[PDB]
Formats: C-alpha cells, structure tokens, sequence
DNA sequence: CACTGGCCGCCTGGAGAATCCCGGTGCCGAGGCCGCTCAATTGGTCGTAGACAGCTCTAGCACCGCTTAAACGCACGTACGCGCTGTCCCCCGCGTTTTAACCGCCAAGGGGATTACTCCCTAGTCTCCAGGCACGTGTCAGATATATACATCCTGTCATGTAAGTA
DNA sequence: TACTTACATGACAGGATGTATATATCTGACACGTGCCTGGAGACTAGGGAGTAATCCCCTTGGCGGTTAAAACGCGGGGGACAGCGCGTACGTGCGTTTAAGCGGTGCTAGAGCTGTCTACGACCAATTGAGCGGCCTCGGCACCGGGATTCTCCAGGCGGCCAGTG
C-alpha cells in the first residue's frame, strides 16, 4: 500500500507550517479583481495602488483569522473538533455586530 | 442663584411638541436625551477632526460632516440625514 | 440702525442650535477653522435622530397606554430599530432595562 | 471591464489555509459559503468607508492611507502601511 | 396537598417579571459598602456621591446583564440551558480582554 | 473603619435577579462566586480609572461625572448621568 | 524633485542600537515601528485631550499625560513609564 | 552673539524627539496649549515602549538565529508579552501571522 | 372470530392563585410662569486656506508570453457528531426564621465649588544653524540550492493474557 | 481442577518521507556616505491659565430606632448534564489534470501630485438683545391601594384505544 497518514496529522503539519509561515495565504490577482468587483458596485472607474491592495489583503487575513480563533474557542466549547456555521455567527454576535 | 449648567432641555421639548403635542417627558429620559446628544455630537466631531487631519485640512465644513455621517450612521439613517441636512444647508444659503 | 437679531436655527428652519453646536465645535478643539455648513448640518442630523427616537418613544409610550415618556420606553424604542441598534451597540440607557427578548429553546413547550 | 462573480476567486483552499493559520482542526463543507459572506460584508464595510474617504479627497484612486484610516475607524487598526 | 409549581415555571415567571421590570436588582447599601471597600484598596479615605454609587450600580448591572446574555448564547450553543464557568470564560475570551 | 468582606454583600438571590434580567433560567451553584470575582475585576478596572480621574482633578470625593468618563473610555458608555 | 516624508527612521535605529548593538532592521519592521509610534502617540494624545476637556483645562500638562499613562498603559508598563518620564523631566529641568 | 544650539532630547537625555513630537502635538489639535514637560514625558514614554519591543525583537531574532528584525519577530515579541497584548490586542500586524498557539484538545493523543 | 370488559395511556376538565383589569385616592414631578443673564448674532475687517488651472511624470491600466503550483475533482478511508437512554446528581420552589435594609429622622463637618490674586508659563516670531531626508552605491545576511539525519507516524510482528480441552 | 496449548490483541521494532541539519552561492535590500534645507531651537515678548488662599454650604458622612421583605437555610424534588454505544455520516488526504495565477516584459496615459492665483470664507471683537436656564407653584398623571377575572399552571380521573378473555 502507498503512504498515507491518519486524518488530521497532515492537518497538524499544515497548522504548524502555516503558523510558522509569514507569507501570503490568498492569491493576489483574484483578490485585487474582487476588490475591483466590489468597488465598481459603489463607484465606477475606481483604481488601486498595489499597496492599497496589500493593505486590504492584510486586513482580510487579519479579520478572517481572528474570526477563526473565535471559531475554535466556540468549537472546543461545544466539545467538537469540526466547526459549524453557528460558531461563526455566534462569535460575531458575541463580538457585538 | 447658581451657575448655568447648559443642557438640551427646551430643544428636545420643542421637537417633542412638534412630533407629539400631547405626550410628556420625565427627567431620567431627559438626561438620557442630554447624554444622547452629547455622545452623537462627540462621535461626529471626532470623525470630522480625523478627516480634517487625514486630508491636511484646517477647515471643517458640511462636506466633512456628511462624510462622517456616511461613516458612522448606517445606511438608511445616513441617507435621510443627508436629505434633511441638504435641505437645511440650502435654506441656510438662501437665509 | 442695526438689523433685528434673527436666529440661525430659524434660518435653517431647525430647532437644534447652530449656535451651541458651532460653539461646542470651536471649543471642542477639532479643527482650526470651521465652515458655516458644518454646525447647521450637525444640528440637522441631531434633530433628525432626536425626532426619530422620540417618535419611537412616543409610539412605545402610547403602546403602554402611558402619557409621559420614561427610559423604559426609550430603551424599548432603541432596540426595536435595527440601524439604531447598530448606532448604539455599546451604549447603556439608565433605568432602561432590557427589551423582552427570550431565546425560544428555554421557553416551555 | 464589468465583473459579476469573482467572490469565488477567494478559493476554497484559500479559506482552508486561512483557517490553518487560525488553528482550525476541521472545516466543514458548509463553512466556505458563510466565510465568503462574512468576507463580503467586512470588505463591503471597509471599502465603503475607504470610497467615502477617497470621494472626500476628490480622487479616483484608493490609496493605502485611506485603507488604514478605514481600518482605524472600525477598531481594526493595521500596522505597517504608513498610517 | 399544598400547591407547588414545577421547576422552571417560576423561573420563566421571574424572567418575564424582571425583564418587564426596570428597577435595581442589587441592594444599594451593600453595593455601596463594596464599592467603598474596593475604592479604599486603591486610594484611602475615599468618599462617594450617592449618584456616583448609583451610576456604578447601573454600569455594573449593565456589564453583568450583557455578559449574562452572552453566556445565555454560549449555553444554548452548547446544547444546554445551565450556564457554567466555561460559558462565562468563553464569553470573556471572545469579547477581547 | 476597614472593610474586608463585602463581595458577599452582592447576595446570591440578587445575582439570581440580575441573571433573570439577563434571561438566564438555570444557574449553576459555582456561578455566584465567579460572578462576584468578575464583578470585582470590572469594578477594579473602573475604579482605577475613576480614581485616576479624581486625583487628576485634585479631588477626594468620587463624582458620577468621572464614572461616565471612565465608562465611556472602556467602550461601555452609559447614558443617564452626563451633563 | 520629491517631497520630504517625515518618519522615525534614525531615531528607532538609534534606540535599537542602544538596546542591541549587533542587530539589524528591515524596512517592513520600520513601517511597523512608524505605525506603532504614530498609533500609540495618537492614543495618548487623544486621551490627554479628553482629560483636558473633562477637567476644563485648556493646556496639556505632564501631570495629565502621566494620568494618561496610568490609564492606557497597564500594570508594570505604567509605573516603569512613570519612572522614565519623571527621570526625564527631572534631568530636563536640571538642564 | 547667540547661544550654541542644543537639542532638547539631549537636554532630557532622550533619543526620541522633544521637538518633532511637540510640533506634532501642536499641529495635531489636542489642545490650544501644551506644557513644557509634556512632550518630554511623551517622548520618554514612546522611547520606553520602543526600547522594550525592540529588546524583545532582538531576543526573538537571537532565538530565530537572525541578525535583522522582521515583523514576524515583532509579532512574536508583542504576543509573548501579556501587558502589550493588553495594550495592542485590537491592532493587526503586517506579515506577522499568529503566535504559536495550539489548544489542549487540539493537540493529538 | 367477534364481543366486550378491563386496563393503561392520555387527554380533558376543573380548581386555585398571580398578575391583569377595573376602580379609588393622594401626591409631588414636571409644565408653565417669572426673572435674570449670558451668549448668539450683525456688521466690519483682516488675514488666510483651499478650489481651480496647469503641468508632468510615474505607477497603474492594458496587453503579451511562458510554467508548472494551485485548484479541483474523485475515491478510499477513517473519524465525527450526535441521538437514546440510562444514571447520577444538583440546584429551584417553597416554607420558615433571622436580620439588617429601608425608611425616616437628626448632627456635624469635608470638601466641591466658587471668587479673587498674582505669577508661571507658553505660543509666537525673527532668525540661525544643524541633523534627518533625498540620493547614491556596495556588500554581506539571507534567499536559494543541494546533500544528510532524525521524527514520527504508521504498520508489521512477536509477547502475552486468556479461554478452552483434557488428563 | 490445574496444566497445557492455541488464539487474538497489545507492546515493541523499523522503514519512509518530510521536515529539520549543514554547507556553497549571489544578490539586492540594508547600511553607510553626502548635499541640503527646513525644521528644531534661543531670546524676548505679550499675554493669559491655572495654582492657591478663603469660605460656605451642602451634600456627604456618621449615628439611632422599627418593619418586614430580603436573605438565608433546609426538604423535597424534578430537570439537566453527560457519557457509552451505536449509527450514519462527511471531510481529510492521496494523486492526476487544468488552468489560470504567477513571473518576466512592454507601451500609455489617468490621474497623483506639486506649483501658482486668488478668492470665498472664516475668525475675531464691541454692542445688543432675546432666547434659554435658575427658581417656584400647581394639579393631575401617575404612584400607591384594593377587589374580582382571565390566564397560567397543575393535577385527577374521565375518555378512548387497545388488548385479551370468553362465548
């Protein structure tokens, strides 16, 4: 049989590697094109420096990742290792939106 | 007599008598209104100062203020606030 | 031979002061110079918000068959309105209590 | 020029790597949709603020200055882009 | 046989009663004693305005009822109805402190 | 003159009434001491700020105005005592 | 012909060399330091302005900014910054 | 005819600017006037905070076996100090990632 | 196999109390009146910041051309959530007993607050000079690349507990 | 009944790969040197903010007597919590494919940004007045008080359905 790990050990390696990681997790080009897609809905012919796309990007993993530590707190509270949507809106509602 | 502790008494009372001529006001509610006006004025003024600092502006006119309204007040309240504020500034320029 | 002292709020057709808002802006130290449109605009937005919240407060007070408004009515008025709740998420009303909002799972069957 | 549906450009493995940075064990298959929705809402709020900043300055290009100002308004002030 | 209400029915009546109600749920004088005690921990021979004690009373009740709403959400999250210390710590950890 | 135990002055049924205002139906037996502790923590955070305001004002008597200012500093602004 | 940009470059480099003589600094870390200094400066200045406003004081003093250090900076950082500031104003007054 | 020019930071014995921070306070519109010891105190506080975080950054760089500080080292410096997290909990970092934090049930076995 | 009486789940009716609905009364809270004051307003004047035009130059838009990394999709597989139910246990409901909270009533003085005084201080401005910023480069820590060593994770294989046959 | 022996599951061993461990290379971003100027700074001045003496009064602090609801404690009990077993399930991960993002390249201009004009505009000050707040009084909406209904709640035993005995 070929080599294959038990479920979650590769997830352990992924978590450890990516907390050690500082490089970018999301793709650059579709993120900039998504910012453009959202922007044309609010004002047409709108342009962006690459640095502003970088700053929106850093804010995007900042907000999202922080929501995932809140999600892990919620998930371990419910004695589960698998996260569910209600963890996300629960954390958002306790956070105060 | 004592020193005047400035408040929003008669203004809130007049806007009540416009919107509801018959209903009354309690003093606890009246303090709630004073703190409400103070808090909203502080938020708008702080965001206006922040916007003036960002653009290197020594001037706060209605344009920064409507900017701060579009920031702080969400959506429907913001566009309505633009509506009566626009009516007010147009009546002000027409005196 | 000076003209009659007529008021800026009446020039705006408003009741909230251009004068007090302008003075609190100047002495609040938010900018060096302040345009004339800023305090009249701010009085307009404050008057609209005040009119809206006292509208909801009066409707809640007549709903509770009472004539004089109380901070219970004010707090009820605030969190029936979703965008006002977004405006005042971190703000507590004194003697306002909490509007009845019971999670359905703890309700009896 | 005009775009419709690029919110799928934040790929599902991008969300997986984001959650791996957040320390997530298991990500359900339902999760990616409301994560895209939350990202939609958050970026909508941020760029609404930023567009209001730029339109205040009478420009047509969103700068990182107004971006970090919009993040400072929301209580998510970001370090490292000239704020 | 003396009449006895089932457990929780009086609890729901308490919820509806105090939720409709607006008055203070802490006796004002032991709260005043407590706040003078904690004030003396930081600065000696402190004196309190009665309105200051009442304002700290409303603020304390506000923080407690907000945290209790958060723990209600945490408890109904965890397939339970009894709030626990783990629910309270979940609320405090999510709220960012 | 000195006071040592008034944290028990916030009695257990009074905590029950507060939880009834919070919509809590069932309260565990270990909850009450924890609520006493976290209320102690919040009063510590508020009173250090308020006493700091007071000693800036060169006053010995704590005022409700400093209470409003300390509460609005922490993002817990309280209506009903300002002005 | 470019416009001069104001930053904290050589100052942070100096204190970094004082606390660690043999180390280097990256430009991204310098952006982090500029944002940090600007943000903490803005927090302290804003709370100092609010302290001046609450007590009807029209001036910013070392006493009220020391109050702001007690307010913002928690725990041992507060008292260490108090020691640093008192020592600094002491040898500034003696100079 | 004139006294020799002496920097006020060196008068206070600081590296952080008395002059630049004083000017930025005067043009930042926080008050009309500022006391003389206030910018000295503020520069001393900023120098103390930067000295602490740069000391922790150098410690992290020595732990990382690197000579030059990276914002990863700065994030490691901040999040491994509790009171700076009490200061900078709500501030997001560029290229810093997350502190290594795997919870107790998250670890296997 | 049908009738029918009995038994058990369950389903309905009824009874008591808790707050609501309806009166009854007394009271001080706010709404209005009066008086005062201080602060908004008007005009003029003087300085000044941003809107507008113009230019330019630079990085963003637009288009072009290779390269496998990312993405994705299927498939095997293993672990993941959770419902039933039992089981154990812990806190609400209520009654009773204590006790200090609340009321309410009275003395006293600490300091919050106000007014005056007088002096410490601090922005402003002219001017002078000097250290950080723009600009240029050169150079070694790190990005990159290639060869080993253990971690570690999973998987096989004997060691051993254990159940059964039988002398 | 104990001794022997075969079987199934767990303790011990070992391989494979991926990430750590060691070392060579080049390169550009860090780091040092240079011109500059503009921004920090020294002195003087005009002026005005706040620290402090004095006081007063009032509002907070201290003390005393009673009621009874708030608090506290115990009995009882029902509801809640939660873990084991099982059951169905759904992503995790391995691996081949696509394609489209990523990496390097080129052209133009939108507009970002700097510079000159000037003007709309805002700020400040004496006078003046007029609306807006301090203080007081009144009555009636509301707080406090009292009695019956509806609703809420909870319990028994009436009702229906099912089952088993019997003819």
């Amino acid at each position: 049989k070929p080599h294959r790990y038990r479920p979650g050990t590769v997830a352990l390696r992924e978590i450890r590697r990516y907390q050690k990681s500082t490089e970018l997790l999301i793709r650059k080009l579709p993120f900039q094109r998504l910012v453009r897609e959202i922007a044309q809905d609010f004002k047409t012919d709108l342009r962006f420096q690459s640095s502003a796309v970088m700053a929106l990007q850093e804010a995007s993993e900042a907000y999202l990742v922080g929501l995932f530590e809140d999600t892990n707190l919620a998930a371990i509270h419910a004695k589960r290792v698998t996260i569910m949507p209600k963890d996300i809106q629960l954390a958002r509602r306790i956070r105060g939106e | 007599k004592r020193s005047r502790k400035e408040s929003y008494s008669v203004y809130v009372y007049k806007v009540l008598k416009q919107v509801h001529p018959d209903t009354g006001i309690s003093s606890k509610a009246m303090g709630i209104m004073n703190s409400f006006v103070n808090d909203i004025f502080e938020r708008i003024a702080g965001e206006a100062s922040r916007l003036a600092h960002y653009n290197k502006r020594s001037t706060i006119t209605s344009r920064e203020i409507q900017t701060a309204v579009r920031l702080l007040l969400p959506g429907e309240l913001a566009k309505h606030a633009v509506s009566e504020g626009t009516k007010a500034v147009t009546k002000y320029t027409s005196a | 031979a000076r003209a009659k002292a007529k008021t800026r709020s009446s020039r705006a057709g408003l009741q909230f002061p251009v004068g007090r808002v302008h003075r609190l802006l100047r002495k609040g130290n938010y900018s060096e110079r302040v345009g004339a449109g800023a305090p009249v605009y701010l009085a307009a937005v404050l008057e609209y918000l005040t009119a809206e919240i006292l509208e909801l407060a009066g409707n809640a007070a007549r709903d509770n068959k009472k004539t004089r408004i109380i901070p219970r009515h004010l707090q009820l008025a605030i969190r029936n309105d979703e965008e006002l709740n977004k405006l005042l998420g971190r703000v507590t009303i004194a003697q306002g209590g909490v509007l009845p909002n019971i999670q359905a799972v703890l309700l009896p069957k | 020029k005009v775009l419709r549906d690029n919110i799928q450009g934040i790929t599902k493995p991008a969300i997986r790597r984001l959650a791996r940075r957040g320390g997530v064990k298991r990500i359900s298959g339902l999760i990616y949709e409301e994560t895209r929705g939350v990202l939609k809402v958050f970026l909508e709020n941020v760029i609404r603020d930023a567009v209001t900043y730029t339109e205040h300055a009478k420009r047509k290009t969103v700068t990182a200055m107004d971006v970090v100002y919009a993040l400072k308004r929301q209580g998510r002030t970001l370090y490292g882009f000239g704020g």
